[PDB]
């Protein structure tokens, strides 16, 4: 339903339409905030 | 300054309220003179070259007579408080460049179409406190402003510590971060500045501004990082420079209009207002009507300025001497 | 973007009338929906009220004096109008700080 | 700009040269010398050897 | 600033520009080594 | 009127460490390159510039002291090899146990000679140049250790901090008073 075609390793929040990879976390934009998996 | 006239404006400086004529000996003295029947009113005042009487006010033809408390003619220097709002983030975000743009208007020209923008930028870090951000943002403003070798800056940047909360730390281009030693700075004050003034040539003006913020992105959305709130003003510009410009214009309705044009060949007009003292003002607006065909009115006004001691004792003595002699009831301020 | 007239600034920079989105013509109309109104007869007037001399014209001396003050007054008048036929055929988006 | 992908058919950051070592011999390099901001703003470079 | 675009399912480690997925452990190349997200 | 310590030139020292904001431990797969920007190499202007390098690629489990150990021998193999026509700069290592005695690293020194694993900093001190009595004046080559960008997370930041410290070594008064009495005759 929402395609996230890119993943970006950065200490800053990249974009709504990319996945935010910081040290041991995989955050993405959901419900207006960043939700970490795991 | 050039002001408008209702066909004339005469100004007389009140330095000492003498009780009658032949007591006027020093320049600046004034007596309000009227007859027993209270039909005509005039002021015999000691000019710097002799006794001079004003134009006679027909007391059946006075449109208004009102006085100004000299607190209503002082301009308040606007203060703006710059804070990080709690809605976006009350702490500086670690990767965002925080830019504060000051948007001036009525810069060198005379219109709001003359706009000037000065900036202040801070890129925040991981362990930056909100108090350490206000120390760096005020200094980054004090490098782009306060850089003028010529004159005073367009605004003055201050810092309030939360422990003090009423005394403002001044931030200059000389000020480094070692000089600001507090750990609880909570806001930035961007205050107006008094512009230069020279008598009769440069009028008193001000440069209004607005602290404006650029968007940072915190929760994925570009949010304005701060809030500019106008604090009530704590600094005033006194009534000295406006009355000295007022006497300059209104002594050409009585004396010389060539105020230094062919420069060695001039008439010098001695002014009695010093520009470093506050002045209460008293305006009396009257007219003249003639008989049988000339029913048109020649409206006039007579301005009286008196120095202020705070308790308004010089103007209230001058008003009370007029109300005895003239019979009008001017409201004492 | 005129900064003298609008006077209310946006928080995002600039003046707030610049953020106003106006569609002035929704569809094609056979006639002008918005136009200015004028009267066919000449309806702008000019007049001079003066004493001995008239600096507005340069006439030194007066056959028909208005008063004795030795001054000159100019008087002008005009009538005008604007008609908008259908106001449902213009769409506007205005910032909420401009309503009042 | 996660919106747009930047291919090699436009930027040519790797470019085919002619070499003895290979038929498909490639170069590599680029530089940005201009930015075009919105509403007519363009900024171009002037590299002076005095600075 | 490093844009990873493809995720690869492999029992041994792929290239350093791709995400490594095996059996329930997401690993990506950060600080010179494969960093497991979890 | 001069107390003879004022006429002694102070050799400049730069203490280069890993940037604690970037990482206090070496990132594994990256190239750690230190660029030494010399400013008066053969001529006497600041436009006669010479650049020497020291490159250490890290591996897994490389601590900060092993990185400072290998960078100093990488610097000294470049800066004091057989193909150097002038003494250019002096490489030093300070361990954290002493914190004032600097271990000299030369081109003959290899990694088996350096064994203390608490190395805190690399000190790069400028050298004395050759001197003839009236033909070669006492001039020094100034320098600035510079850093290249390492990819810590995904972003490129400078890996080091070049801190100027108090100059400990001073070249004495003798080579100038001897050169002055040559000229003042």
């Amino acid at each position: 339903m929402k395609t996230l075609r890119t993943l970006k390793i950065s200490p800053n929040a990249p974009d709504i339409n990319s996945v935010w990879l910081y040290k041991g976390t995989m955050k993405y934009f959901n419900n207006g905030e960043w939700e970490t998996i795991g | 300054m050039v002001i408008s006239i209702n066909q004339v404006r005469q100004l007389y400086v009140a330095k000492a309220l003498k009780a009658n004529t032949a007591a006027l000996t020093t320049a600046g003295d004034i007596v309000p003179k009227a007859d027993t029947a209270k039909t005509t009113l005039y002021f015999q005042s000691m000019s710097p070259a002799g006794i001079v009487a004003s134009d006679k006010i027909n007391l059946k033809h006075v449109l208004y007579a009102k006085a100004t408390p000299s607190e209503a003619l002082a301009h308040k220097l606007v203060r703006y408080s710059v804070t990080l709002d709690a809605d976006v983030s009350a702490t500086p975000v670690a990767g965002q460049n925080y830019i504060l743009r000051l948007a001036f208007r009525q810069y060198i020209g005379l219109s709001e179409e003359d706009q000037y923008f000065k900036y202040g930028e801070v890129i925040a870090r991981s362990g930056m406190t909100a108090s350490d951000f206000y120390k760096k943002m005020a200094i980054s403003l004090a490098k782009n402003l306060e850089n003028k070798t010529e004159s005073t800056p367009l605004v003055n940047i201050y810092l309030i510590s939360a422990a003090a909360a009423s005394t403002d730390v001044p931030v200059t281009s000389a000020t480094k971060e070692s000089d600001l030693t507090a750990t609880d700075y909570n806001q930035i004050i961007i205050e107006e500045t008094e512009q230069p003034w020279v008598l009769g040539m440069m009028p008193q003006a001000f440069i209004p501004f607005t602290p404006q913020f650029l968007t940072i992105t915190v929760d994925g959305e570009d949010r304005l990082w701060g809030v500019a709130t106008v604090v009530t003003p704590t600094k005033t510009v006194p009534d000295g420079h406006l009355i000295a410009d007022l006497e300059y214009f209104c002594m050409g309705a009585r004396g010389d209009i060539y105020r230094g044009m062919g420069y060695p060949n001039i008439i010098k007009t001695t002014y009695l207002v010093d520009p470093g003292a506050v002045y209460d003002v008293l305006d009396i607006h009257y007219f003249y009507t003639g008989s049988n065909e000339s029913v048109q009115k020649s409206e006039k006004t007579i301005t009286l300025v008196a120095v202020d001691d705070g308790s308004h004792t010089a103007m209230n003595a001058l008003i009370g001497a007029i109300n005895t002699a003239s019979g009008l009831t001017i409201a004492t301020l | 973007d005129d900064p003298v007239r609008n006077k209310i600034l946006h928080p995002m920079g600039g003046v707030a009338f610049s953020y106003r989105y106006d569609i002035w013509y929704i569809g094609t109309m056979d006639q002008p929906n918005i136009f200015k109104c004028k009267i066919k007869g000449d309806n702008e007037y000019r007049g001079y009220q003066w004493g001995i001399r008239n600096p507005f014209t340069g006439q030194k001396g007066n056959p028909y004096m208005s008063f004795d003050e030795d001054s000159a007054v100019i008087h002008r008048m005009a009538t005008l109008g604007v008609c908008v036929l259908d106001p449902t055929r213009t769409m506007s988006l205005i910032p909420a700080i401009l309503q009042g | 700009w996660t919106t747009f992908v930047l291919d090699n058919n436009s930027t040519r950051v790797v470019e085919k040269v002619q070499s003895r070592l290979h038929s498909n011999a490639l170069s590599a390099g680029f530089q940005f010398v201009e930015y075009k901001a919105p509403n007519g703003v363009r900024v171009r470079l002037d590299v002076d050897p005095f600075y």
